[PDB]
């Protein structure tokens, strides 16, 4: 419902940036970096849900999920 | 299959048959108003009362 307080503490937005390869082709894998936009403190075992990657003509060329992997 | 839907976004109208909600919310008001005015009063006269001899032809 639309009036409800949701505190979450597990769940951060994210953006995501990858780059597109010469001669890519659908099916093929490419890494992606994952970045914090807001007041969140760490990514450390976070997983990347379904993430729509585009191009500068606002067009999905790839679709992104995972688990990140951060130093520590 | 109704095609690939984004998980995140917004939920949008995007093809023909598609929903959207129209909230009507119409003011619109609009006065004009103008005056003109003029006016003229003009009062002379002249009286001699009681003539001086040397003036009576006059």
């Amino acid at each position: 419902p639309t009036g409800t307080n949701m505190q979450l503490k597990n769940v951060a937005a994210v953006m995501v940036t990858a780059s597109y390869p010469p001669f890519a082709r659908q099916g093929q894998t490419i890494d992606v970096v994952v970045s914090s936009m807001g007041n969140a403190k760490s990514l450390r075992g976070g997983t990347l849900l379904m993430t729509p990657l585009k191009g500068v003509d606002s067009q999905v060329y790839a679709l992104a999920q995972g688990n990140i992997l951060v130093g520590g | 299959n109704y095609g690939y839907q984004p998980l995140f976004e917004d939920r949008r109208p995007r093809n023909i048959g598609d929903t959207l909600t129209i909230v009507l919310q119409e003011n619109v008001s609009a006065s004009k108003s103008s005056s003109a005015n003029a006016s003229r009063d003009g009062k002379t006269s002249f009286g001699f009362d009681t003539v001086p001899r040397y003036l009576q032809g006059l």
